[PDB]
């Protein structure tokens, strides 16, 4: 996260860290949507251009974390993956269209003050909150700058941007399964997700029922926190049908 | 269920330092 | 630079 701030304790209890077993390292961010399901970006698990193609056994998910590198004894919980599910129409060849994936845990994780699931939006929630100007929150343990690593989870609030503006900021083809967020140059304020933040959640707190909803997933960007550029996120609601089908199994 | 309600915040009626910024943007 | 995690997690 570039130009963000240290998260408060228990501020993002659904935050999940995808951890690589062998070379123990940070693989991506993710989110907890139930005691047995974790949501993340498809490119965190599958991305042929970089020869990335993880299997259930290549990684672990660490839930309830704050510190990036420390093993948080008595607080974080480490889970193994039973199965990975990548959206069948995930477009890694061109623009990361439908950049979403699900991971089923071998055993349900126990909720606590630091481990709690985030809500997934319904049609009305999406319709009412996904508006240009409305701010969401992005969290992650990724790079603090484009070109280092944070000590603890970082957080930044960013406004959703009008589709025309998102489109005119890049050469990449944008789809309805994406939305972009970030401040414009004339708005002064800054902030963006960066390398390592992939798969993390873009959340919004409903002013109607005061619950947190995950509206997006950190998907892609060109550089980090560059003027005239924006971060792009997977449109969670647009792909909820797939999510429900997988969970319903 | 109780999704989206944080044990250390919503559940205790405590607000985090920047959530108000989000609310204020929902004009 | 990550702290080693319990071996029980493989
Ligand atoms: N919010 C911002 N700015 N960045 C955080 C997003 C993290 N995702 C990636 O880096 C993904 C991961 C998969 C490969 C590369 N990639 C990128 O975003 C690419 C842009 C395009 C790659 C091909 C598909 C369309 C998007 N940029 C890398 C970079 O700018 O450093
Ligand atoms: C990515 O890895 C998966 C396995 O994790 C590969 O899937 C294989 O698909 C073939 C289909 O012919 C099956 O017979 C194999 O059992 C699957 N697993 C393995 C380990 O081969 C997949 O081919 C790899 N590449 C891509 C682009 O997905
Ligand atoms: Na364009
Ligand atoms: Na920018």
């Amino acid at each position: 996260i570039v130009e963000g701030s240290d998260a408060e304790i228990g501020m993002s209890p659904w935050q999940v860290m995808l951890f690589r077993k062998s070379p123990q390292e940070l693989l991506c961010g993710a989110s907890l949507i139930s005691d047995r399901w974790v949501l993340t970006a498809a490119h965190c698990l599958l991305y042929p251009p970089w020869d990335k193609n993880f299997t259930e056994n290549d990684l672990l998910v660490r839930i309830g974390k704050h510190s990036r590198t420390r093993y948080e004894r008595n607080i974080e919980k480490i889970s193994m993956l039973e199965k990975i599910y990548i959206h069948p129409r995930y477009n890694w060849r061109e623009n990361l269209d439908r950049d979403i994936a699900l991971m089923k845990l071998k055993k349900p994780v126990a909720f606590s003050d630091y481990i709690h699931p985030v809500c997934l939006p319904d049609r009305e929630t999406a319709a009412s909150l996904l508006q240009a100007g409305y701010k969401g929150r992005v969290t992650g343990w990724g790079n603090l700058k484009e070109t280092g690593q944070p000590s603890v989870l970082q957080v930044v609030n960013l406004p959703i941007v009008e589709r025309p503006v998102c489109k005119d900021s890049t050469r990449i083809r944008i789809t309805d399964n994406m939305f972009c967020a970030g401040y414009k140059p004339d708005e002064g304020k800054r902030g963006d997700a960066c390398e390592g933040d992939s798969g993390g959640p873009f959340v919004m707190k409903s002013p109607f029922n005061n619950r947190w909803y995950q509206m997006g997933i950190v998907s892609w960007g060109e550089g980090c926190d560059r003027d005239g550029k924006y971060g792009f996120y997977t449109h969670v609601f647009r792909l909820k049908k797939w999510i429900q089908k997988v969970i319903d199994q | 269920a109780d999704c989206g309600l944080r044990p250390l915040f919503e559940k205790k009626s405590l607000e985090d330092k920047t959530e108000r910024e989000l609310l204020e943007s929902y004009i | 630079d990550f702290e080693e995690i319990p071996e029980e997690y493989l």
